[PDB]
C-alpha cells in the first residue's frame, strides 16, 4: 500500500554538448510518466495509462507551470553564483518535490533543493518553515518569510498532490500491479585459480528483488557481490550478482531469485542451466 | 501534479 | 563524485538475434557525463539517452542504450568520460558472463 510521487528538477550551466540545460521528470512508485526538457519546452506523457486518463488541457497547464519553473531556475543559477562569488563553470540547481501515501494512511510530503550536489533548503511541515542548511541559503529563507509561500506549499503537499496520487494509482493499477518474470542465466569465468560464478536476471518488474548465491543448499550472502538493481530502456529492471569459488565446485553453487512474479523462489544452476 | 513556479525560487 | 558504471544486455545474449546494449552510470557529480557504447573500439549506431535523474542523496544517474546484434569476434564495451576520473574508464561486455 506504499505509494509514492516525485517531481525531480535539474538546472545546469554545462549540460554540455547537445544536451538540454533544464530537465523535469515525474515519477509514480518509481516509474517515469512525466517528461520535460529545455530544448522542446513541453510536458509530455511517457506511459499509456496516464495519457488515456488525461486530456491535453491538463498537459498544457502542466507545461506553462514547468516553463515558469524553467525561468525561475534560470535566474537561480545566477543569484546563487553571486552569494558564493563564482564566475562560472560546473554549477547545478536540484529540486525534488512530492508526497508519499503510507500503508497506514499518513501523508509524508517533501520539498527540498540542492546547489552543486549539496543540501541547500528543505521545507518542514511540523514547523511550517523553510530550513536553511548552508549559510548562503539564509537570503532564500528571507524571501520565503516575506512572501509567505509556506501555507500555500503545505496545502499542496498534503492535499493537491495527495488527491492526484490516489487517482494516478487507480489510473495505472493494471500497469503497476502487473508482474514480469525474469530471464535468469548462470555463468562462470576462470582467472587466477579462482572461478567467478555470475548470475544475471533479465527484464523483471517490480523493482524489489533478492538475488542470493547458495553453496550446498546454504545461502552465502557475505561471499556474493551485487551490482544493484539497474534499469532497462523499456521500463524493466536488471541485476548482476557474482561469487568467488574453487575450480571444480561450480555445480555445487545455486542462484536463488525471489521475485513477486515467482510464487516460490527460483533456484538456478550452471549445468541446469539457468532459467531455460 | 506540480504546484506554483514560485516554490522553486531561491 | 566518481561514477559507478555497469554494462549489461536487455535480453539473454544469443548469436544472430537483435538485442539492446545498456550502460548505466550512477552516484556521480557534476551531471555532465560522456557515455559512449562501442563495437571493437568504434562507437555504436543509434545510441539513445533516456535517463536524466538523481537519487535521494542528490547523486546523478544516466542510462545509454543502443540496438545491436551480438556477433562472435566483435568486442562490445562502454567508454565513460568524467572530470573526476582523469583517464577514461572502459567497461567490457561479456555475452557469457
Amino acid at each position: 500500500e506504499l505509494h509514492t510521487l516525485r517531481y525531480i528538477r535539474t538546472a545546469m550551466t554545462d549540460p554540455g554538448p547537445g544536451l538540454p540545460w533544464f530537465v523535469d521528470v515525474g515519477y509514480v512508485d518509481g516509474e517515469l510518466f512525466m517528461h520535460y526538457n529545455s530544448t522542446a519546452r513541453r510536458a509530455v506523457p511517457r506511459t499509456e495509462w496516464i495519457a488515456a486518463n488525461t486530456d491535453q488541457q491538463y498537459w498544457d497547464r502542466e507545461t506553462q507551470i514547468v516553463q515558469g519553473s524553467e525561468q525561475i531556475n534560470r535566474e537561480n543559477l545566477d543569484i546563487l553564483r553571486r552569494r558564493y562569488n563564482q564566475t562560472g563553470g560546473s554549477h547545478t540547481v536540484q529540486w525534488m518535490s512530492g508526497c508519499d501515501i503510507l500503508e497506514d494512511g499518513t501523508i509524508r510530503g517533501y520539498h527540498q533543493a540542492a546547489y552543486d550536489g549539496r543540501d541547500f533548503v528543505a521545507f518542514d511541515k511540523g514547523t511550517m518553515t523553510l530550513t536553511a542548511a548552508v549559510p548562503e541559503a539564509v537570503p532564500t529563507k528571507r524571501k520565503w518569510e516575506e512572501g509567505g509561500y509556506a501555507e500555500g506549499l503545505k496545502q499542496y503537499l498534503e492535499e493537491t498532490c495527495v488527491e492526484w496520487l490516489r487517482r494516478y494509482v487507480e489510473y495505472g493499477k493494471a500497469e503497476l500491479g502487473r508482474r514480469e518474470r525474469p530471464e535468469v542465466r548462470v555463468w562462470g569465468k576462470e582467472a587466477d585459480g579462482i572461478l567467478t560464478l555470475s548470475c544475471r536476471a533479465h527484464g523483471f518488474y517490480p523493482r524489489p528483488i533478492v538475488v542470493s548465491w547458495l553453496k550446498d543448499g546454504a545461502v552465502r550472502g557475505q561471499d556474493a557481490q551485487s551490482g544493484g538493481i539497474v534499469p532497462n530502456g523499456d521500463g524493466t529492471y536488471h541485476t548482476w550478482v557474482t561469487i568467488d569459488a574453487q575450480p571444480g565446485d561450480g555445480d555445487k553453487y545455486q542462484c536463488r531469485v525471489e521475485h513477486a512474479s515467482l510464487p516460490q523462489p527460483g533456484l538456478y544452476s550452471w549445468r541446469s542451466g539457468g532459467g531455460l | 501534479t506540480a504546484g506554483q513556479s514560485n516554490y522553486d525560487r531561491l | 563524485l566518481t561514477p559507478k558504471v555497469q554494462v549489461y544486455s536487455r535480453f539473454p545474449a544469443s548469436a544472430g538475434t537483435k538485442n539492446v546494449l545498456n550502460c548505466f552510470a550512477a552516484g556521480f557529480h557534476p551531471p555532465k557525463i560522456s557515455i559512449t557504447l562501442m563495437k571493437d573500439g568504434v562507437p555504436m549506431e543509434g545510441a539513445q539517452y533516456s535517463d536524466m535523474s538523481f537519487n535521494d542523496d542528490w547523486t546523478f544517474q544516466r542510462l545509454v542504450h543502443a540496438d545491436f546484434t551480438p556477433s562472435s569476434g566483435s568486442t562490445y564495451a562502454c567508454k565513460v568520460e568524467h572530470e573526476t576520473l582523469k583517464e577514461p574508464q572502459v567497461y567490457k561486455w561479456d555475452p557469457e558472463f
